[PDB]
């Protein structure tokens, strides 16, 4: 099976540099052109670069010309993107892709997230969104967690270590003007379970190696 | 002092070494030309003949170096012939678009190949282009190079197209002027090829006698042959 | 550059109905080699894009046969003959005839469902956050359809602006509703100078705009 596996993403200061790799398997890599495509959060797809099988023909999007270099190592079945003079506008999920026979994007990796920012890595503050009569409708009560001021993205939120999944809504993060991110996660549960069932939102922020378990109780 | 015929006598061995190494048809032409010099009455006559030996021999050694067929000027295909036999479905449009520049049809490069009067076949055009760009980038050798490109079209991996490779070579003192004039002459047809959707590469290069022997577009052995023969002949005609 | 113009920007469609998405090119995508390098992708929420159709009408191996493409030159169309719940996501056209390769802006395919008014819930700031000098008030619009909603904050009946942010989930895969959070953030000093905190919600499923409010002390 064809598989493309990107690596090398992470956090870079503006003006800095980063090299992405893409390991290809399941087909004769050396015979096909390879490509990089990116996607800024909540935006559309933007092509980045193309390299022919023998590296003779290289194309670049105009916004990366003079700053990005695409290359490959055919014996090692590996594609590279060397990024320099990075700017906040280069923050994106980076995908490698191939047509496996053409210039279309037939196969895609899972992508790697590159964040370009001078903000410092920081775990979230987690605050309860407590159930109350202002959050109850019929036999249903809503509750949640506010996951505030972390950096960079992702954070993962679960409830009761993943056992509680029905009715969970974890909202997309908003990049604040401070440079940090914030989101909330909410869940609706039977109001009859309040005071008998413990509700804990589990916040994991791997970039800062922080894990928070916040129990959410009626006030 | 020395008569012209006597000048050819002293250079008997260098010119025999030259004729032995050149391709068959190239060698005969240079041999006929040498006898015209030996029998030349005027200094102008001898000089003009020597000029032609210089060009014809060099092109013979360019062919050997690149394992290309040497083609006498008389048998060399024109651009028009190349379009008609390689891109027959576009020859009509080629004619119409050359109405205001009909001389384009008659352009006859030193080498006119297409990817694998007859157009020669080459296994890879891009390999030849790379070889030229490498030596240019490594020994600072002046070249000029241009590729047809319809609009901003990308190369493609799911289909092959026929393509031409047009090459101009030369042995003359003004190397930069040679390649600049060649690419200027062909820039018009490159633009035309773009509008016809025909893929072409044009390459031009040049050597002169001041070029380091290891740095020519021809094998160093061939450099010594030209230097020991035609180059010395020019020096002897001028002194005498 | 080639500009690809997709229409509509978003496409509500009932399960079982056909969907049609249009892609208009600013110049011909016919390549001099005879091929037309216009292709179609689907990006499901949270996943990487997937190829559906390459060179106008070629279904990529293994793509469901409900997907098809047609067109020529500058005018192209992707058709889903019978929409299934899995087809939720963003559809992109893209071209690789010319450099730069370019994408359309995306068409969001939305699954049509019956109107569902939001449940509106409000959460005062927690004491733990207040101890830190900030007060976030969260208004939650849960499980509503269609997406159009208006949410505004009033503090002692004065409309707020510049101090709230809102976030919307993608359409839910099971019940096809949206949920929305609006977060009002005040300093603790500002929060304690006022009594009534109110979220006002307008949505077509409601008979009139709903104000959900609390009193700071209570
Ligand atoms: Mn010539
Ligand atoms: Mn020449």
């Amino acid at each position: 099976e064809v598989k493309l596996e990107e690596s090398g993403g992470g956090l870079v200061r503006p003006g800095g540099s980063r090299k992405l790799s893409c390991a290809a398997s399941g087909f004769t890599f050396s015979s096909y052109g390879m490509q990089w495509v990116r996607q800024a959060p909540e935006k559309g797809l933007e092509w980045v670069a193309y390299i022919s099988s023998g590296s003779r023909t290289i194309y670049y999007a105009d916004t990366v010309k003079g700053r990005f270099t695409i290359s490959r190592d055919n014996p090692k079945n590996t594609l590279f993107l060397q990024m320099t003079s990075l700017r906040s506008e280069d923050t994106a999920m980076y995908y490698c892709a191939t047509g496996y026979g053409g210039t279309w994007f037939a196969y895609w990796g899972q992508g790697t997230l590159v964040t370009v920012s001078a903000a410092s890595t920081k775990g979230p503050s987690v605050f309860p969104l407590a159930p109350s009569s202002k959050s109850t409708s019929g036999g249903t009560a809503a509750l949640g967690c506010l996951v505030k001021d972390y950096f960079p993205e992702p954070v993962t939120v679960s409830w009761n270590s993943g056992a509680l999944t029905s009715g969970v809504h974890t909202f997309p993060a908003v990049l604040q003007s401070s440079g940090l991110y914030s989101l909330s996660s909410v869940v609706t549960v039977p109001s009859s379970s309040l005071g008998t069932q413990t509700y804990i939102c589990n916040v994991n922020h791997k970039p800062s190696n922080t894990k928070v378990d916040k129990k959410v109780e009626p006030k | 002092k020395k008569p012209i015929a006597l000048i050819c006598a002293e250079l008997y061995k260098p010119f025999q070494d030259l004729f032995a190494a050149l391709p068959k048809d190239c060698s005969e032409e240079c041999q006929t030309l040498f006898e015209d010099i030996r029998n030349s009455e005027s200094h102008a006559s001898a000089w003009s003949s020597a000029l032609r030996i210089k060009g014809v021999a060099y092109e013979g050694f360019f062919s050997l170096t690149n394992s290309w067929r040497y083609i006498p000027e008389d048998l060399k295909p024109t651009l028009g012939m190349a379009i008609q036999t390689v891109f027959p479905d576009k020859f009509e449009k080629f004619l119409e678009r050359t109405h205001l520049h009909p001389e384009y049809r008659d352009f006859t490069p030193d080498y006119l190949m297409c990817r694998s009067i007859a157009v020669q076949e080459v296994s890879s055009v891009s390999a030849v282009v790379d070889r030229f760009k490498s030596k240019s980038s490594e020994k600072g050798r002046p070249i000029r190079q241009e590729e047809s490109r319809p609009k901003t079209e990308s190369m493609q991996e799911d289909i092959e197209v026929d393509e031409l490779l047009i090459v101009e070579v030369g042995y003359q003192t003004d190397i930069e002027g040679k390649v600049i004039s060649d690419i200027e002459k062909w820039k018009g047809v490159v633009n035309l090829m773009s509008h016809l959707g025909i893929k072409v590469n044009v390459l031009t290069c040049a050597d002169n006698s001041q070029t380091p022997r290891t740095d020519w577009w021809i094998d160093e052995k061939y450099v010594r042959l030209l230097l020991n023969s035609i180059s010395y002949l020019f020096k002897e005609l001028l002194e005498n | 550059q080639i500009v690809l113009s997709q229409s509509p920007l978003s496409l509500p469609v009932s399960l079982g109905d056909q969907a049609s998405i249009s892609c208009r090119s600013s110049q011909s995508l016919l390549h001099s080699n005879g091929n037309t390098y216009l292709h179609w992708y689907l990006q499901k929420p949270g996943q990487s894009p997937k190829l559906l159709i390459y060179k106008v009408s070629n279904r990529f191996s293994g793509v469901p046969d409900r997907f098809s493409g047609s067109g020529s030159g500058t005018d192209f169309t992707l058709k889903i003959s019978r929409v299934e719940a899995e087809d939720l996501g963003v559809y992109f056209c893209s071209q690789s005839t010319h450099v730069p390769y370019t994408f359309g802006g995306g068409t969001k395919l939305e699954i049509k469902r019956t109107v569902a008014a939001p449940s509106v819930f409000i959460f005062p700031p927690s004491d733990e956050q207040l101890k830190s000098g900030t007060a976030s008030v969260v208004c939650l619009l849960n499980n509503f359809y269609p997406r159009e909603a208006k949410v505004q904050w009033k503090v002692d009946n004065a409309l707020q602006s510049g101090n709230s942010q809102e976030s919307v989930t993608e359409q839910d895969s099971k019940d096809s509703t949206y949920s929305l959070s609006s977060t009002l953030t005040l300093s603790k000093a500002d929060y304690e100078k006022h009594k009534v905190y109110a979220c006002e919600v307008t949505h077509q499923g409601l008979s009139s705009p709903v104000t959900k409010s609390f009193n700071r002390g209570e």
